[PDB]
RNA sequence: GCGGGGUGGAGCAGCCUGGUAGCUCGUCGGGCUCAUAACCCGAAGGUCGUCGGUUCAAAUCCGGCCCCCGCAACCA
RNA sequence: GGUUGCGGCCAUAUCUAGCAGAAAGCACCGUUCCCCGUUCGAUCAACCGUAGUUAAGCUGCUAAGAGCAAUACCGAGUAGUGUAGUGGGAGACCAUACGCGAAACUAUUGUGCUGCAAUCU
RNA sequence: CCUAAGGGGGACUCAUGGAGAACAGAAAUCUCCAGUAGAACAAAAGGGUAAAAGUCCCCUUGAUUUUGAUUUUCAGUGUGAA
RNA sequence: GAGGUAAAGCGAAUGAUUAGAAGUCUUGGGCUUAACUUAUUCUCAAACUUUAAAUAUGUAAGAAGUCCUUGUUGCUUAAUUGAACGUGGACAAUUGAAUGAAGAGCUUUUAGUGGGCCAUUUUUGGUAAGCAGAACUGGCGAUGCGGGAUGA
């Protein structure tokens, strides 16, 4: 009674979206954006610090834009913290906090900006955005990029976002989007993002559930029963994580089991292969053949 | 593994929405939304009409429906007391091409709501929506995109879950 | 009455390609331009902001000026006797660079390799251009290529 | 016919001819190419006109098509 | 080249300014008279010429068509 | 070579129907004290990586597949067109001389390439 | 003509069709699926636009101040507009 | 580089349009007239279009250029990054296609004119017109001369 939708004319005529558009990665307008650079400053690049949040990992790279492709230029990962003295929790707010902190010590320490633009090694939890030194070089200024996650207070992508700007990293921001901001009284809380920055909200969690229902501590804390880590041995983790992040920023590869070679040896062994012309003209002849 | 078997394809209960359509606004439609807010649990919502009929006695945008959406353990409750009040039967038309069904009740104090004449009685409409693991590919905001064929819902899986799980006759 | 408006007989040319709606890929805004650059305009009807007026649309000019998120360009214009000096604002949408410029400066550096090389040798080089100069003779072999003698066919209908 | 193309042709101005066409019916095919697809078992009847065998597309619905096909 | 109209059965308003179709006569039911007329008590009847558009909403505003009525068409 | 994050060009990348996927990654997946958002912890927010799964996403393979792209003794030097004649023809139009030159149609082929960084049975 | 129908941010996706749900039926409300825009964007027509330029929500007044450069119409005068 | 006219196309979008065939009756009058869907079929568009010429059209082919080193700045960069303009050094007649060039450039001042008309091609209104109106070019007007008998 109706008519068929999918016409080949619908096919023909249909333009197809960018390709990082379909795979609902990129938001190009705001790409746009972020990327393009004023005229007159011709060569010179912008800085993105892209923040990413899988299910087990949190990537931040701090990257430009060119005509062939993004070029990294520094990058940290969760999975780099174990190294740090951080082992669980690693997609949690203070694990973000201190992904932030890792890649801009890193930046400072590939850009020669350490001994000045230390950043905030006394951590309160204050917003401070980071401050020029007189007759010196400017800090390196970097913007946020989150992609397509939702803005929301209290969001751990703001979390990478302090640890960044607490590291040295100059990144215009504003304090309303921390865990702590007071939306009827415009002010910040801060001793409750300082809170968030040493995993408090966990312990208070540990803490809690232990009073409550010590069943479901043991299964979601088990890591931490494990090692016998207690909610008020938290805070001392992160610190110490922090502290050693401070000291050496160095980026370290994971040896590599194996090289390139055998990498590509063993996995070509589960590629399928494309059939030949000749080979797909034989599957129609015997097709033809045998329907008789 | 490719296995029809696999634990991840198991249905079941996404959302049960109780809909009440009162051509009209208020009291009635007042204590309507008592009545939803009373059975769920949960406050109603209004919802407008879309354009001007003279003949239904409607006019655009004027409070006439309202509803309330239900998940969890709460839906399944609704829904094994709704269908007391239908005494488990159900039909074949019942149930959508893309594997969800519902049904009617006329009267919300067949469910067992203590009849109040501040209240009423309101005629009730309930729909569940089915799904399995994974249904959040479509409903994401990153890398969103669509279930495979095999993993979709259908009609009969649907009438063959309904008639195990709930052992009521579906009358085709 | 008559209609002369800014965008007047504008339809095709400020339409976007088939096929080719939507987004502007970002390598249109990561192009560098310098004064003194040599630039196409094309309108894009999509960014309706600094755009050509119809005129400019399909010229080519020398940049003159960068500002924010736009080049001026210079452009010569007829206007009965003499040609006009014009110019035009125009966001970087609607700009692009010029080919044949990259190909004449390939020229300029190979030139000066050859004459480097030659003057490095002790011979001279000839480093001006040539029109194609009319062929030389030559001798043909007939070897599996007897000549084949063709004639005019006679007229035929195909209804 | 063609007397009675003949005519028709006074009731039109100016000059028009009256060809026979070498194709079969209102078809595209000389006559023999008609006969050649209909031995072969290329074409069907379409009520006044037909349709011809596409060695193109899916195989097993052109084969459902021209049962009389013989693939050579 | 024009300007005005089309609305219960009839003749007429409401159009100007979009939200309920009004007046007189007429029709139908009952009463009064031996019956009629007058009179008395009650009821129906036009989607606004048609085809569309605009609008939340059209008899109402706009366009095309049909039927009606008339105005003007001069200087040699 | 697989995979992920950020990309460039933006279907050879899309679409439909099946099949297969080791490791790692990605993913689905559990939970609600905390920041936060909802009629609804479905989306969004946070927490655990702990209880489960390659079912789906994703990737690759298949189809005389649809679409797309490319090529050609394909059609066709055809349609059209610049210049010329005191060329032809009542005329509409047509040929010739010096030049340019399609689209449909027909056939065959192909079905992403790639930059940076990290990671992997 | 518009205090938004101007400015910024966010979230969402439109016309239409299919299959379902008491009254409820072709048109009331709810659910899922398809959906390159076939909708919408004050007003003519054309162009443009889909994680938007459309719809909804939040905050606003850049519809502000100072005078210069430029484009169209063009005499390269004015006015209007940009 | 730009273009959307000629041509072409419509079993490609929009709009127009002839004929059957097969399905769905669930959608309406009475074995089926009609709608609808599917694959086909004939014919079209100044205010339709995927494609798309020929002619016409924009720009470049260096000395005001290229290369090496490093000066200025209150602009710009995280920066010793750049931007613009430079100092000093290197490249000299093939100084970077052809053909031509009673030379190039600059200024003042003032006349007449501001009814046009014709021919080939393109083209609009009109049955058409030695009619009315546009485009490019060449002419007549302003021009005699040989030819078309005669004739802007
Ligand atoms: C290919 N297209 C052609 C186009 O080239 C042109 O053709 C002219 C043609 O019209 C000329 O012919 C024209 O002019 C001559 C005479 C006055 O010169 C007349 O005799 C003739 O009637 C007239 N048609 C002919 N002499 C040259 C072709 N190139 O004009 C006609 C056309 C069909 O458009």
């Amino acid at each position: 009674m109706q008519k068929e939708f999918r016409t080949s004319a619908y096919h023909s005529r249909f333009q197809t979206p960018f390709r990082r558009r379909q795979e609902g990665k990129t938001d190009y307008y705001q790409r746009k954006r972020l990327v393009t650079q004023h005229k007159a400053k011709y060569n010179s690049p912008k800085y993105r610090l892209v923040v990413r949040f899988t299910n087990k990992d949190i990537i931040a790279q701090i990257v430009s834009a060119h005509i062939t492709g993004d070029v990294v230029f520094t990058a940290a990962y969760a999975h780099e913290l174990p190294r740090y003295g951080i082992k669980y929790g690693l997609t949690n707010w203070s694990a973000a906090y201190a992904v932030g902190l890792l890649v801009a010590r890193r930046a400072l320490q590939k850009l020669g900006l350490d001994e000045t633009y230390t950043g905030v090694e006394e951590v309160e939890g204050e917003f401070e955005l980071t401050e020029a030194v007189e007759d010196g070089p400017r800090p390196f200024k970097v913007f946020l990029d989150i992609g397509l996650q939702r803005t929301t207070t209290g969001a751990r992508v703001f979390g990478v976002l302090k640890g960044a700007s607490d590291g040295g990293l100059y990144v215009p921001h504003s304090p309303n989007r921390f865990p702590g901001w007071d939306i009827e009284a415009e002010e910040l809380d801060a001793e409750l993002l300082r809170k968030y920055i040493f995993g408090g909200h966990v312990a208070e969690y540990m803490e809690e559930l232990l009073d409550d229902d010590e069943e479901k501590y043991k299964s979601i804390f088990k890591n931490y029963i494990e090692e016998e880590i207690e909610s008020e041995d938290v805070e001392e983790i992160y610190a110490n994580a922090h502290e050693a992040i401070r000291a050496d920023p160095s980026f370290k590869p994971t040896e590599k089991k194996f090289t390139k070679e055998q990498y590509k040896a063993e996995s070509k062994k589960y590629r399928q292969q494309k059939l030949t012309r000749a080979e797909r003209q034989a599957k129609v002849a015997k097709k033809i053949a045998e329907f008789k | 593994s490719d296995k029809s078997q696999n634990v991840m394809r198991e249905l079941r209960i996404e959302k049960l929405v109780l809909n009440i359509c009162v051509g009209e606004s208020g009291d009635r439609l007042t204590r309507a939304a008592k009545v939803l807010e009373q059975l769920s649990g949960q406050t109603p919502v209004q919802s407008k009409a879309r354009y001007t009929v003279r003949t239904f006695g409607i006019r655009r945008n004027e409070k006439i429906a309202v509803h309330v959406t239900v998940r969890g353990p709460k839906a399944e409750e609704i829904l094994e007391r709704g269908l007391k009040v239908k005494e488990y039967q159900l039909r074949s038309k019942n149930f959508s091409a893309t594997g969800n069904f519902g049904f009617g009740i006329d009267e919300h104090i067949d469910l067992g709501i203590k009849y109040d004449p501040s209240i009423g009685i309101y005629g009730m409409d309930f729909y569940v929506v089915m799904g399995r693991a994974g249904a959040r590919v479509t409903r994401r905001k990153r890398a969103r995109s669509t279930i495979g064929n095999s993993h979709k819902t259908n009609k009969e899986d649907t009438i063959q879950w309904f008639k195990t799980r709930y052992d009521a006759e579906v009358l085709d | 009455g008559k209609s002369r408006g800014y965008r007047s007989g504008t339809r095709y040319a400020f339409q976007r390609d088939f096929k080719k709606h939507g987004a502007i890929p970002l390598s249109t805004y990561l192009k560098v331009y310098k004064v003194g650059d040599i630039v196409d305009i094309k309108a894009n009807g999509s960014i309706q902001k600094g755009m050509p007026h119809k005129y400019y649309h399909g010229k080519t000019g020398i940049v003159y000026n960068v500002t924010k998120s736009s080049v001026g360009v210079i452009i010569n214009k007829v206007v009965g006797n003499r040609y006009i000096e014009k110019r035009v604002n125009l966001r970087v949408e609607h700009v692009k660079h010029s080919a044949c410029r990259q190909e004449f400066l390939n020229r300029v550096k190979s030139n000066a390799a050859k004459k480097r090389e030659a003057k490095a040798n002790g011979e001279t080089v000839y480093l001006k251009r040539q029109a194609a100069k009319p062929r030389g003779s030559r001798i043909i072999s007939t070897e599996g290529n007897i000549p084949q003698t063709l004639a005019p066919v006679a007229y035929e209908t195909f209804i | 016919v063609i007397e009675g193309l003949r005519r028709a042709r006074y009731k039109f101005p100016g000059q028009q001819k009256i060809i026979i066409s070498k194709k079969w019916g209102f078809t595209p095919l000389n006559r023999d190419e008609y006969i050649a697809k209909k031995t072969n078992g290329e074409v069907i009847d379409d009520g006044a006109y037909v349709k011809f065998l596409s060695r193109k597309g899916n195989l097993e619905a052109n084969l459902q098509q021209f049962p009389n096909y013989q693939y050579s």
